RNA sequence: AAACUUUCAACAACGGAUCUCUUGGUUCUCGCAUCGAUGAAGAACGCAGCGAAAUGCGAUACGUAAUAUGAAUUGCAGAUAUUCGUGAAUCAUCGAAUCUUUGAACGCACAUUGCGCCCUCUGGUAUUCCGGAGGGCAUGCCUGUUUGAGCGUCGU
RNA sequence: GCGAGAGACCGAUAGCGAACAAGUACAGUGAUGGAAAGAUGAAAAGAACUUUGAAAAGAGAGUGAAAAAGUACGUGAAAUUG
RNA sequence: AAUAGGGUGAAGCCAGAGGAAACUCUGGUGGAGGCUCGUAGCGGUUCUGACGUGCAAAUCGAUCGUCGAAUUUGGGUAUAGG
RNA sequence: UGCUGUAAAGCUGGGUCGAACGGCCUCUAGUGCAGAUCUUGGUGGUAGUAGCAAAUAUUCAAAUGAGAACUUUGAAGACUGAAGUGGGGAAAGGUUCCAUGUCAACAGCAGUUGGACAUGGGUUAGUCGAUCCUAAGAGAUGGGGAAGCUCCGUUUCAACGUGCUUGAUUUUUCAGGCCAACCAUCGAAAGGGAAUCCGGUUAAAAUUCCGGAACUUGGAUAUGGAUUCUUCACGGCAACGUAACUGAAUGUGGAGACGUCGGCGUGAGCCCUGGGAGGAGUUAUCUUUUCUUCUUAACAGCUUAUCACCCUGGAAUUGGUUUAUCCGGAGAUGGGGUCUUAUGGCUGGAAGAGCGCGGUAAUUUUGCCGCGUCCGGUGCGCUUACGACGGUCCUUGAAAAUCCACAGGAAGGAAUAGUUUUCAUGCCAAGUCGUACUCAUAACCGCAGCAGGUCUCCAAGGUUAACAGCCUCUAGUUGAUAGAAUAAUGUAGAUAAGGGAAGUCGGCAAAAUAGAUCCGUAACUUCGGGAUAAGGAUUGGCUCUAAGGAUCGGUAACGAUCAACUUAGAACUGGUACGGACAAGGGGAAUCUGACUGUCUAAUUAAAACAUAGCAUUG
RNA sequence: UAACGAGAUUCCCACUGUCCCUAUCUACUAUCUAGCGAAACCACAGCCAAGGGAACGGGCUUGGCAGAAUCAGCGGGGAAAG
């Protein structure tokens, strides 16, 4: 079987240097320097992976369109659905509450 | 003769502390007007673990009463404190477990922790894993409360300083054995390079007080005066008594 | 062990070229000359090592310029051009 | 090695020129004295030292 | 008796003593006062028709200008080089210049020929981007100029 | 340092380390250490040519006052050697 | 950055049997350990072997310790002569 | 050659030689050698002696040449045997690379050969690195020490921006609006990081050149599309989708960005194998046979997934489910969907390339033509990448540059027209330095072409648990002074009657045992061990038998087809052999000592010494 | 004091050239040849017995004796060398 060298000045087995081996149409057999592996956009609250975001490094996100960068709702890409669900339930309630606190403290900063 | 370790270790060239792996100093925050006045609301974000330390460490995020920003603070987790908990700091904060008081503010026989020695160093005393401070007694005409530090020792301090409601979690670590060289290794891999020791009395006249001789022997009293200076003050230093600790102190 | 084993095991440089003498004196960590002391201002000489002053001063290079101060001060440092003769 | 610097890379320029045996026209010099070129340097011999 | 060993002589070897020199050294005396931010001493890299070194020089590179002198240089070659002459060769003299990358070394940095910013000119359909040419940007301190700061302080 | 004149000085293992492409070649990671090495002849006139040899060389010849001066160069001692 | 292939078989989990209960017993599963046999590796026990003007100013051969961690190792970096 | 003197010495004959030198009266001194393990240089005996013996191994012929054990070519025989004697690199070297010539010196024999000697030639980058970032750390500034060389400090007792962003102005003036916690700088050719592949080409360069096909960054900028009269888009209950589809200050997040081990799953490359279309080998006999070609890059589109999530629904007779028992009224099973695109498929790239054949041109620069290049299967296979999980820690396993999203709502926007370069297409540019070769039993360091040392990537077939040992394919070498003999003594290796440690300080050295299956296994014990304790049996070849599964088709408990090596048993058989080479524990009863794993005297001591957990004391 | 140990020691089984008591075989040396070619060491050298002697002579005294040139081994001496 044919084996393969590195076709950088790197000789070690470092993360930034990993090969696949490739058959060429050449009827070769040469090695493929690979990318190191993306990884997932993740919630800033809960920290799960976010849907509908492509993978990609860093980089790279300079060059695609909006849309796979972003989910079309408040916090899009930032925050998942569940977690945004939870921030317009408490917004709510809290704000609510608030009334009701100060209504309740009105009727007893005018009789005692 | 030559340098020994004790005195090595003050130019601390291979014995300053590995700290790579550190999340950070443990500190209150800065007495400010709200800790001062009133009391000021933060939430726990994490519960991590601080390389070299037993207790774990909260991070708790705190707004800026000044301008739009948030701070983030790192607080010796008490026990009990959990993620999303809010805590409380100031003056009029609640007597709850993990909300920072002024002494004064605690009654008597209140259990506090990563208390202040002195008005805004931001916590001083009872900081280990199960530590804690306890306080004692009032003394509202002088402005002072009196506390028991860990070592049974009591302290006066300032009823302005603060301290943190509860005992420092990690508590119960030294119930276990390490059981392993390995095991002690690991332990001061992340702390400094004060292991393993070897014995004065097994080295060489040059290196230690204690080496030389056709048996392995001290040939003086190992216990030292206070004023010996550097070099001599190897084995028990300024020591009032020694043998095995019988009845009461 | 300490012989010739020990000395197969070099191969990597603790001084190399400097730039003010280019004498590969230049101590890589310490990134200092150990001849002439860059990049301290001045160089570096000791009157315990008199044929050390020998090998680096005055006369030993080019002298491009106090080549020519003699002969420039006995002519009283003229200002100008030579005169052609009738 | 292969990866070398710029001053190196000088270094190892002049050494190439250096290391030439002599003109032979020069030897029919008056008052010549020079017979041969006598700073000739083999790499395995005697290193540069660079 | 040969061979061999040893001694001696002649000639030839090995080797480089002796003799004789000597553009060198050493010491004494006499006279003089002249390095550098107007960039020194030193370093690196280059330069010749044919050169590796030494010597000289710096992209004007074994040298340019000028003054003097007066026919060479030379190992070979060769003038779009020269001879009763603005004229060969010449560190003879020397007063005008050039002086790469550096170095006290000065935009920052330097185990990198790494990275800026400002002005003028110039090319690419450009106040902003890319290229080129020239000129600039170190620190301490002094005198002065301008712009400021302080309920330090005076006046209305 | 610059420019000069000298000596009951040394004469190439001496005199400065260096009379020579000497602080050179070379050594050491580095600070530093650091040599050896002068002489054909007035002049290369540095041996054309023939011959044996694969060649280096040899034998004739030639130059030179001398080749008992051939660059392994004035003289050419001793150890050692044919 | 590197570390063949086996042995043993800890917690946890599944099923069955016995018992009034407290509980006990059996078969699997699982894959722990500064565990173990043993390569590369790291080391250097014995022959008091070779060599001992050496291949070598410490090597060569067999034998041997250890081999998943207090492991081995490149580069960078720090500590400098009482 | 002699003469004189007791002598130190003086004179002289002959030969050689070529430029200076002596006698006497005095002066002066660096003034007399056999020794100092004297200094520098030179030369001997030893002596044609010790020796040129590790790494299995060479032989015949031809060519070249004056000369061939050693050069070249052919034939053979061998070895490394993918953990290489193969193909690359990092450090280090520096021209050792290639062609031509060449043999004085070197290659401890030789030499026509060479990493030697001489003359030339040779290293091509927007995409590979450096350059940039920060790490441990190094280190300016403001200051504070110090007689000073200089020391401390890097968020520091500092009035610390060579600030940006706009509308502009062409009036080279401006008008303002925001900030300045932190922020000099150096520090990685293995960390982080913008972007390139295939085919061909040289004597020597190629991810660099040629052909084709792409990609990133920076700038400029028009057309198409998109949007707006409800000004800054629509669809889906939802997860979310898309060709686009304003968004300042400021803020919040994400990526960069992360240990180790265990089993499982998927993919890729390799291995194995069937048919067909070619080529080569064997053919006394046999062999539908043995070997070999049948390949597909970066990049673009569509499609593709465990996990996760959404809608429906409401669960005990608890169900689902992994090799590993975890999940569910905080909403399971079931039904239906969304997403990441890791990975695979189809298509474009692209057959025009490459490969294998056949037929022709010719000294011939260099070719031309034709055909084929297809369809499958298998797995506890090996290596590697990824995924979902699980174990582990008094151990929880970097940072920064950089990029993106979101919150916010500043500002600016249409109708006869207005905005945007995050949709498509188009235009320009990408500087500097490295780049040859070795990377080692000859290119590095050990004085050297030294049996030493020196970091790392790829890894075929058979046997086997095995990447061990042994044999072989691809590739590479055949290098190590040689010839003739075979005394003693050696070095390395074997065997040995009877006895079996009587040898010796001592079983030192050697021998014996050894794999696997099955049986059996003591004292003691910290209950974990001891333990492979001890001690036994079997093992080949051949011919069979039985068991263990997958996919389809509706008592389907059956049929059909396909498929991997494991286990158990039986008969026969042979000079009783059989883990047949290789590989591979000797065991037991006790005493001293250290608990154990671990560490040190590089180059005479590896231990009972050191360390260790545990215990205790002191500040 | 279970387990562990290249730690020190005694005994037992198996095993054997450790031994009785040695023998034989293989490769490489040694050996001889072509080429190549060192080093340690060296007052001068090299036959014994006795004597005396710095009390253990190669040399002196008295005796024994004594014949070129040599090769392989060897380890008594050179109070051998370092
Ligand atoms: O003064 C005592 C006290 C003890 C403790 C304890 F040690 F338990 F944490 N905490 C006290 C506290 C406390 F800080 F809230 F815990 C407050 C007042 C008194 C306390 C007594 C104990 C009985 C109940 C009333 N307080
Ligand atoms: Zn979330
Ligand atoms: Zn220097």
């Amino acid at each position: 079987a044919q084996r393969v060298t590195y076709r950088r000045r790197n000789p070690y087995n470092t993360r930034s240097n990993k090969i696949k081996v490739v058959k060429t149409p050449g009827g070769k057999l040469v090695a493929q320097h690979v990318k190191k592996a993306a990884s997932r956009v993740k919630c800033g609250d809960c920290g799960s992976a976010l849907a509908g975001i492509s993978t990609l490094r860093p980089r790279q996100y300079a060059q695609v369109s909006k849309t796979h960068k972003t989910v079309q709702r408040a916090y899009g890409g930032s925050r998942c659905a569940n977690c945004v669900k939870e921030r317009i339930v408490r917004a709510f309630l809290i704000e609510e509450q608030k009334i009701v606190k100060r209504v309740l403290k009105e009727q007893q900063d005018k009789e005692k | 003769g030559r340098v020994i370790r004790n005195q090595r270790k003050g130019a601390g060239s291979i014995f300053t502390s590995h700290t790579r792996l550190r999340k950070g100093a443990a500190k209150l925050r800065t007495l400010d007007y709200a800790e001062r006045h009133g009391y000021i609301r933060g939430v726990v974000k994490q519960i991590i673990h601080d390389p070299g330390r037993g207790a774990p460490l909260a991070k708790v995020a705190f707004r800026d009463p000044y301008k739009y920003k948030l701070r983030e603070e790192t607080f010796i987790a008490n026990e009990g404190v959990y993620t999303g908990q809010f805590i409380y700091a100031g003056k009029k904060a609640s007597l709850n477990v993990g909300n920072i008081l002024p002494l004064g503010a605690c009654p008597e026989g209140t259990i506090v922790s990563n208390v202040e020695e002195k008005v805004g160093d931001r916590g001083a005393l009872g900081r280990t894993s199960g530590n804690y401070v306890i306080i004692i007694g009032h003394n509202p005409d002088e402005n002072k409360t009196r506390v028991k530090l860990p070592s049974g020792a009591k302290k006066i301090i300032s009823s302005d300083a603060r301290g943190v409601i509860g005992v420092v979690a990690g508590g119960g670590r030294i119930d276990k054995p390490l059981l392993k060289a390995g095991r002690a290794f690991h332990k001061y891999k992340v702390k400094r390079n004060s292991w393993p020791k070897t014995r004065g009395v097994a080295m060489n006249p040059v290196d230690h007080p204690h080496g030389g001789g056709n048996h392995q022997h001290i040939g003086k009293a190992s216990t030292i005066s206070r004023g010996a200076v550097s070099g001599q003050k190897a084995g028990l230093i300024a020591a009032r008594r020694t043998g095995l600790l019988r009845g009461t102190q | 062990g300490k012989g010739t084993p020990s000395l197969g095991k070099r191969h990597n440089k603790s001084h190399t070229l400097c730039n003010r003498c280019g004498r590969r004196s230049f101590h890589v960590q310490k990134k200092t000359c150990s001849s002439c002391g860059y990049p301290a201002a001045k160089m570096r000489s000791h009157n315990w090592a008199l044929k050390a002053k020998r090998r680096r001063t005055t006369g030993t290079g080019r002298m491009a310029y106090l080549k020519h101060v003699t002969r420039r001060f006995k002519n009283g440092f003229q200002t100008g051009v030579a005169k052609a003769q009738t | 090695p292969s990866q070398k610097s710029f001053r190196t890379k000088q270094k190892l320029a002049k050494a190439q020129k250096q290391n030439r045996p002599l003109p032979q026209w020069i030897r029919l010099r008056t008052d010549n004295k020079i017979r041969y070129n006598a700073k000739r340097r083999h790499w395995r011999r005697t290193k540069l030292g660079i």
